Order: structure tokens, then sequence, then C-alpha cells
């Protein structure tokens, strides 16, 4: 959507991994069946014992779900942001 | 400029494999992403982003035989290369304790992404891109 | 019985493994001389092979020691990382026995790393055990200097990185990062990597990769590196021959075909092929006794039969006939009188082949004068043998200045066939690179190739059932399979064979039953299916029902 | 061909039930009577390879015996009657260790105890390393013969047991003979394991009934 | 022939290698040439 030349970097798939990790640390994403914090020590012992599928499948194929819906995104993201126009479909 | 254009956080012909190993990997990737429905349709003379599915050993061997360039058959070298692939973490299994390959309940899946198998096929001159 | 036990130990002229040739006409002295010559050449080969292996291991250990103790004055206390690409669990490292600093090797198998808690517990357990011979938590690391009066240096050997849970490994690395608060602790990390840094970059978090990368070293310890050692091994094989034996094009072609199938452990396979070929030659050919031309006096008419059946001799006789040589020579060679071709054979045994000397000269010229090292010596020898050396030399552009010097003309000397190695009978393939699957399938289908009065009519049950298995579908209702197997059986002949035994009362008791045929067929079918399950032919649907089975193999793949 | 793979309400109760005792009778009679002479002749002919097997074992090439049919009796006869006595009477009584892979109740530590007792003068891999470092200086003479039936045995199939057996063949003073029955047996071994094992492959299929191995699994479950 | 087939299948070194001409073939050639030689 930009005029061309008369004679916005697509970041590499490897450098994006740090951003992907940051978006999981800050609790925007979550695993498909994340039980979360266990209630008692006995269940926590079993949870620390068992290895889930998400601990073995590749980094780029781990399913995530979202904690913030795009409506809240458009409500919160300032209109002056350059990707605000993409907050909707 | 060249220092800033690259993150250089990377720890650094990407995978040295025999021809048998390369063709085994090519067949395994087809198995892990192509429906069992289309095997007879495509290989008998009679999806890029989802997680891979499981496959049986016979499907892998049959597709390998169908795509290997008169029959190649299955010798000790083929199975040895297949086991090397597993040892190299190129093919995953459905088990985590007391590994026993001959147990009839273990299935296989591919751990190698598209960007590597593309270059492997390019080095093999095999046109996977026309099978999907 | 002992057969039911898991394991048990059993206790029970001078033999020479070489067997008589010429249908037993070979004398004891000839057999002993052949055995001694085989031992001499074999030991001379191993004296070079083991030396090369020892040099390789010493060089690797020296480089490992240099990397480990390459002291760098980093102002910040950080890990020391060594990435052993293409390494295995077989390698070992010995550390310096320093005075002020105590050095401990810590082995970490994937079985020892199910979780961070177990990892730390086992690490501290081994650390305490090692310090116990001087004369479970990080408090041990804190208290080590007050417990044993010495500084602690830890070397961590991740024996197989690919199978380790990378999340647990990442957490463990972050845990070990806390040890830098202690002024008396130094940590080194050894990574046994099978493929490349790509798997680690994919699996580990990018934060931990930055911790590792601040001080790391990368070393390729694979057994295959630019044909540096394989060429040396092959040249040592040529040298231990001393021109007493030659190589054929087919044999080198077979070697080259099998080498490319393994990328990491080629040297052992090459040694396997060479040793087995030498063993086959010394076991099968009687003329190996005449390696020393002193032993020519032991010739006999049976050896003259072999000499006459040499292709070079076969065409030489026809050349004498067609060039109008006197018939006296033809009569003499047919009647084996005056045996001057034995003097020619003695000359042949004396004649050194220029192939070996020229090959060594060309190899040294490439290494030193042309400074070309990225070449396979096996390919060079193959091209020399075929006589297409010019095409192989054309690969490198610098050869033009010396093409005239490097050109070599092969010569097909008479009786050379008796002193060459080749793949002609397939013995080197049936035992070293077998078609294990295909052989079993053929034996099941072609039992006449194995086996030499019901025995004269009915094949073994396993093969006849495998016939139906090949005819069978992917999933089988086992009752139908049993019905078909029963229908294929010779019912009346089987009943007569059963009734043949007069004294086996239990057999006749079942034979009286009208359902005897059905029960016998079912017993045979169930035994065969159990054997198939052992052999990996069939798989049950027992979770749903034992009455359905699934095939596990197909013919010809 | 491979195309044969791509181109592909009754119950067992409809068949007459056979008891285990009835199952044993017919099996024994047809095992002993049927195909007796040709199989015995084949065995006698196959005995002619004993000098070659002995020579291969002395050169350090491990022997893997495969093919349809039981291989326990062949290995027993070989190791007891030909291999062990001839080694003793040509080196100048050699102990022979027999492992039953067809028994699921085996334990690798128990076998390693016998190995250590028979080989080590007064964490298994740590002791195997000491054995390897010790036998380097020892003369290249065979001291122990190891026979392992069914290298594809249920507990034997496990990776740890295979690894333990693989590090054994590094020592030349140990003779290793193994047998397998599964068609996909070579799938178990990778290049490192193959290098350590040093097998020379021989097909010895004989259509010999597996009477002993049939005792550890119940046919009544079929 | 039976013995040679099983030797070949067994991968035995007792089986002869077909690099030189067989004894029977060379014997027949020698006899046929010699019969007309004199």
């Amino acid at each position: 959507r930009i005029p061309t030349v008369a004679p916005i970097k697509l970041w590499l798939k490897k450098d994006v991994k740090n951003v992907w990790e940051n978006l999981v640390q800050l609790d925007f994403f979550t695993e498909k069946s994340a039980v979360g914090l266990r209630d008692n020590a006995t269940a926590a012992f079993y949870a620390s014992n068992y290895q889930f599928q998400g601990t073995m499948i590749p980094f780029d194929l781990r399913s995530y779900q979202m904690q913030i819906i795009l409506q809240e995104l458009r409500r919160i993201i300032p209109k002056s942001n350059m990707y605000y126009s993409w907050t909707q479909l | 400029i060249k220092l800033f254009l690259s993150t250089d956080d990377n720890l650094s012909q990407t995978y040295d494999l025999s021809i048998i190993s390369k063709y085994l990997l090519i067949a395994s990737y087809i198995c892990s992403y192509l429906e069992p429905r289309y095997d007879a349709s495509i290989f008998s003379r009679k999806p890029r982003y989802l997680q891979p599915s499981l496959f049986a050993i016979e499907r892998l061997l049959a597709i390998f035989q169908a795509i290997f360039p008169s029959l190649m058959k299955a010798n000790i070298e083929v199975f040895q290369n297949l086991s090397e692939l597993h040892t190299l973490k190129l093919i995953a299994t459905t088990m985590n304790k007391n590994i026993d390959y001959l147990s009839p309940k273990v299935r296989w899946k591919v751990n190698v992404p598209w960007e590597i198998i593309k270059e492997i096929s390019e080095s093999v001159h095999f046109n996977i891109s026309d099978y999907f | 019985a002992d057969a039911q036990r898991s394991h048990y130990t059993v206790y029970p002229d001078k033999h020479i493994p070489f067997v008589k040739l010429l249908s037993g006409k070979e004398s004891e002295v000839n057999v002993e001389k052949r055995w001694e010559l085989y031992h001499q050449l074999h030991s001379h080969f191993h004296d070079q092979v083991d030396h090369i292996i020892d040099n390789i291991e010493a060089d690797l250990k020296a480089e490992i020691s240099d990397l480990l103790y390459s002291e760098t004055t980093q102002k910040r206390r950080c890990f020391n990382t060594i990435f052993l690409l293409g390494s295995d669990s077989t390698t070992k490292i010995e550390l310096k026995d320093e005075s002020s600093r105590y050095n401990v090797l810590i082995e970490l198998t994937p079985k020892e790393s199910p979780n961070v808690r177990m990892m730390l517990r086992r690490s501290m357990y081994k650390l305490y055990s090692a310090a116990d011979a001087e004369e479970y938590d990080l408090s041990l690391v804190e208290n080590f200097k007050r417990l044993f009066g010495k500084d602690l240096a830890m070397v961590f050997n991740f024996k197989d990185v690919d199978s380790i849970n990378f999340n647990t490994l990442d957490n463990f690395i972050i845990l070990l990062k806390s040890a830098f608060k202690y002024d008396h602790v130094k940590i080194s990390l050894i990574f046994n990597i099978n493929t490349n840094l790509s798997n680690i970059e994919k699996n580990l978090r990018q934060s931990t990769i930055r911790l590792l990368k601040r001080n790391y070293h990368k070393l390729d310890v694979s057994s295959n590196k630019g044909f540096k050692y394989g060429n040396q091994i092959f040249q040592s094989f040529l040298d231990t021959v001393d021109g007493k034996l030659n190589l054929s094009d087919r044999f080198v072609e077979f070697i080259l075909s099998k080498m490319a199938n393994n990328t990491n452990h080629n040297l052992q396979l090459l040694t396997k092929m060479l040793d087995y070929s030498l063993m086959s030659y010394f076991f099968q050919n009687a003329f190996s006794v005449f390696i020393d031309p002193v032993n020519v006096d032991f010739l006999n008419d049976d050896y003259l039969k072999i000499l006459s059946r040499c292709p070079t001799f076969m065409f030489f006789v026809e050349g004498l006939i067609k060039q109008h040589a006197p018939a006296d020579e033809i009569l003499s060679l047919l009647t084996n009188k005056n045996r001057g071709l034995e003097e020619f054979f003695v000359e042949f045994l004396v004649r050194e082949n220029p192939i070996n000397g020229h090959a060594k000269f060309v190899a040294r010229f490439l290494e030193e004068e042309l400074n070309i090292t990225n070449f396979n010596l096996i390919e060079l020898y193959h091209n020399l043998l075929i006589g297409k050396l010019d095409s192989y030399l054309d690969r490198w552009s610098a050869c033009k200045e010396y093409k005239d010097r490097l050109h070599f003309e092969p010569i097909d000397t008479i009786f050379q066939e008796l002193f060459t190695l080749d793949n002609r009978s397939g013995l080197l393939t049936q035992s070293i690179f077998p078609s294990y699957k295909s052989n079993i399938e053929d034996n099941l289908l072609s039992w006449e190739q194995v086996l030499p009065d019901l025995d004269k009519i009915m094949a073994p049950v396993l093969g006849q059932l495998f016939k139906l298995y090949r005819e069978a579908n992917m999933t089988i209702n086992i009752y139908d399979f049993y019905i078909a197997f029963r229908e294929t059986l010779p019912k009346e002949e089987i009943l007569n064979f059963i009734r043949k035994d007069p004294s086996n009362t239990k057999l006749l008791e079942l034979a009286e039953t009208p359902d005897a045929f059905d029960k016998v067929a079912l017993i045979l079918f169930m035994q065969a299916i159990f054997a198939f399950e052992n052999m990996g032919l069939i798989k049950f649907q027992s979770t749903k029902s034992y009455d359905l089975v699934e095939k596990c193999v197909w013919r010809g793949i | 061909t491979f195309e044969g793979y791509f181109d592909q309400r009754h119950t067992m109760s409809m068949a007459p039930d056979v008891t285990r005792e009835e199952f044993s009778l017919v099996s024994n009679f047809f095992n002993e009577n049927f195909q007796k002479r040709p199989r015995q002749k084949l065995f006698e002919i196959q005995k002619k390879m004993f000098p070659q097997y002995w020579f291969e074992l002395t050169q350090g090439f491990s022997l893997l015996f495969y093919g349809v049919g039981s291989k326990r009796n062949f290995l027993e006869e070989f190791a007891i009657d030909y291999l062990s006595p001839k080694i003793a009477y040509s080196q100048l009584s050699i102990p022979c260790l027999i492992l039953n892979g067809y028994n699921p109740s085996c334990n690798y530590r128990d076998v390693f105890k016998e190995i250590t007792d028979l080989l080590v003068p007064a964490h298994v891999i740590l002791q195997i390393q000491k054995m390897i470092d010790f036998y380097k200086n020892q003369p290249l003479d065979i001291k122990l013969i190891l026979v392992v039936h069914n290298l594809d045995g249920p507990s034997i199939r496990k990776n740890t047991f295979q690894t333990m057996l693989s590090f054994l063949s590094v020592i030349r003073q140990i003779a290793i003979v193994a047998s397998t029955d599964h068609i996909y047996a070579p799938l178990l071994w990778d290049n490192m394991k193959a290098q350590n094992y040093n097998f020379v492959f021989h097909d010895i299929s004989n259509f010999e009934p597996s009477t002993v191995e049939s005792t550890f699994q119940d046919v009544m479950k079929m | 022939r039976y013995d040679e087939i099983i030797f070949r299948k067994l991968g035995s070194m007792l089986q002869t290698t077909n690099i030189l001409v067989t004894d029977d073939q060379y014997n027949i050639w020698k006899k046929r040439i010699e019969m007309d030689l004199a």
C-alpha cells in the first residue's frame, strides 16, 4: 500500500523467537491445557514428575491460547499506533 | 553495518546424511503430513503449519521404496540409517521410558521443519513441492 | 531346568583354522606356511592401523586438554563451554591433578536428569563422593573450601544432549549460574552434540544461549574429516601388501558404494572390509603360498590346472595358435613339459607393480607440491585401476602443469588374476551388508533353496502360512485365516501320517475324534501365529478382540 | 512390490476349543516326526562351517545368527562341543556364559555380576570402562565365551541392555555370539552400536520349532 | 546342484568364486581342441 520507486522489515523467523518467548513470560499466551498452579504439595509433586506433550513438541508447534481479545486490544491500543488499523479483522 | 544487520545471538550442508538417510527423511515428512487416503492415489499406478501426525513403519518403508530411484528393498543399511535418524533427533517416537523400538504400540513422527527438508530435496533434486 | 533360568555359566592335534585345499592334497607344511604368511601380513597391517588410531586419539585428547585449560582472563565469572560435534558417549577425558584446585569430572546421562531436583541431588552426591577420596545441595558447594581446604573446579559432561529434556537442562543451567557468587568455584561444560548447533538453538531458550555463548569453543571430533585418516589407512593397506597383492576395479567400486552409506563411522567399516577380504584371500586361494618366490618349488600339476585356467593364459595360448607359433610349444604346454612358463611366473612374482609406487608419488605430489588435500585416495586408486586417471585428474584445475608426469598406463600382467581381490561371488555382501529382510522372505517363499513320507509333499507350515500372509489383507478376521489354512492342508494324508504311530496312544486318542483335523489345524495355526508374533509378522487387536490381527510387513519392500 | 501395500463378524469361539495339554501333544508329535531327516541333514551340512566360525571369532568378528526357526540348539552344540575345547587345546576349559533372552524375567545387573566375577580381579558402564582399560595390556587370548540367545528378547530389547552388550565387544578377549528372530531386528542398532558390536551376519534358518521359547507365553490367550 | 546353492546362500568361503574359468568348461575346451589337434 506504498507508492513505488522510479529509477518495515520482515523480521527473520529466528529473531522472532525472543519476542515469542517474551509474550509467553508476560502471561499473554497460555498452553492449550495449562492446569497452572497446583493447590497442594501432593499434586504439585506429581505435576513436577509427569512430562506433558508441550515439553517435547517443537518450539514453533506449541499451541497457545490468548488472554486478551481483539476487542480489548482495540479498546486499549492507542489509535496513534501504526498497527491500530489491523486491530480489527 | 553487518554487525547490526544481524543479531548474532545464533550459536554459530546443514545435516550431513547419506542418500538413503535423505530419502528416508523425505518419505517420513510425507507420511507425517499427508493423509493415509491419498497414498494409493498418488504413489500407486492404479498442512504446512499444523503439528505432524503419527505414521507406521510400513507406510514409511513403502513411500521410501516408491520414491527411491530395480527395487531398492530393505537391507541392514536402510534400518541402520533409520535408527541413526532417531538417534540424531530427526524422528520422534511416542515413548519416553524404557525405549523398545520393536514394541508394536510405538509410532513415529517428524521433528525436522520445512526449511531444512526443502534444502534436502533441493540437494536431492526431488520435487516435493508438486505433491501438495 | 537350566533352560528356565535367566542366565548361567557352563564349563566343558593342535588345530589350525585353515582347511585343506585341493580336496585334501595340500600338505601340512603348505597350510602352516599359508597361516604364517596370513599372520605376518595381518599383523603388519594392524601395526599401522592401531598406530593411526592411537595417534588420532592422542591428538583429540591433546586438543581437548588445550581447550579445557586455555585460561582466558575474563573479568566476569562465566561458564566454559566446549561443543563436541559428532561425538558419542564412548569418548573419555582425563583431567589435570592440580595441587591448589581439585578437578572432578561429572557425568550426566539423560536417565540422571528427570528433573532439576534429581539433577542437583546426584551432582552433589558425586561431588561429595569425589572429595571423599581426597585424603546434597548448593550448601555443599558453599562449604567445600571449609570442608576440604581446596578450591573446586567442576567439569560437566552432558553425555547425550539430544535426549535430554531441554527445559530441565535450561533450568539446571540457570541453577548452576548461582554458583558464581562463590569465589572458589569454576565450572566447565562439555556438550556431546550429534548433528549441529541447530537443535540447541531450536530447543533452548534464547536467554540461556546467550549465557553459553559468552565463552564457548567449537570442535569437530568426527571420525571423518577430509579423508585425512581414511587415505592414510588405505595407503597403509597398500604398504603392508608390499606389492604381493593387487586390487581390482570391482572391489574398489564395492568399497566406494558401501562407504557412502555411513557418514560418521566409515573407518571401522573400511577396516572390516579390508580385513575380511584379506582373510577370504588367504583362506580360499592356494597360490597365496607362493607370495615368497622361494615357495615356487612346491608347485604341482593341480596348481598347473589353476595356472592354465587363468584368463591371461587362456588368451595367451590362443595368441600362440593364431600367430603361427610352432606346435611344439602348444604340445609342451598341454603336456606340461619343460614348464618354462613357471620361470615366467617366477619373473611375474619378482616384477614389482609400478601402480603402488606411482600412486604414492602422485599422492605425495598432491599433498606437498600441488598442495591438494581434499581428495579421496580410494577414488584415485580406482581411476588408476580403470586407466581413466586423466578424467579424475581433470577435476583439479592445477593438474595441467604436471598431467604428463602424473599420467600412468595400466598393464595386465600374466597370472595377475591369482593375486587380486574382487567381488565376484557375492560372499562379501551376504555376510557384511545382508538383505536381512529379503533373505527371510525368500526363505519363506523359496524354501527349496534351504531344505534338501509326508516330508516329501508338504512344505514347513511357516512358509505355507506366509504364502497366505502375502495373499492376506491389512486387517484379518483370524477365523477366516484359520479356515483358509485348514482348506490348504492335505487332510487325509495328515490323518494317515497321524495314524502311522502305533504306540503313541495320546495321538490315536485324538485321532479317534471327528474334530481331530480341526483341532490339529488350529494348534498348528496358533503355533505359527505365535512364531509370527515373535518374528514381528502379526499384531493383535487384543484391546478390542483377540480374534482380529494386523499384518506388520509386506513382500518386496 | 510396494504397490501391494497401497492396494490393500466371525469370532474364534466358532472354532473348536483346544486345551493347553491337547495343544502340547500334536505340537510335540509333529515337531519330532515331520521333516526330521531333511532338517537333520541340513544341520549336519551346516556343521561344516564350524572352522570358519571359529576363525571369524578368533579374528574378533561377532556372529549374529538369524533366519526362520529356533537357534538355541545350534549355538549350544557349537559353543559346547567345538568352540570352547578347541580354543583351550590350541591356545596352550574356557568358561562359557549363556544368556536366555527368551526369558522376560532377566536382569542386566545379575548378568553383569557374573561377568565381573569371571573377568574382573578383586553405573555398570563405569566398570566396563575399567575392564576396557585393563584388557588393553592383557594378551589377545580368548578367556570367556558369551552366548546371547534372542538379542530381541522382551527385556533385552530395551536400549540400556543393548548398550551394555555393545560396550562388551570392545574387549577382544571376549567372544560374543548372538541370535535374533524379529525381521526388523537391525532397526535396534545405530552406527555407534554397529561399530561396537562388530557383527558378521549369517543366515542359519532351519525351521526348527521354538519349543523352549513357547513356554514363556500362554497360547490360551489367542 | 544343491550344495553350491546352499553354500552361496550361507555366504560360505567354501564355495568357489567364478573369476577363473570353471574346471569343466576349460576341460571341455581342451578336449575339443585336442581331439582335432592330431
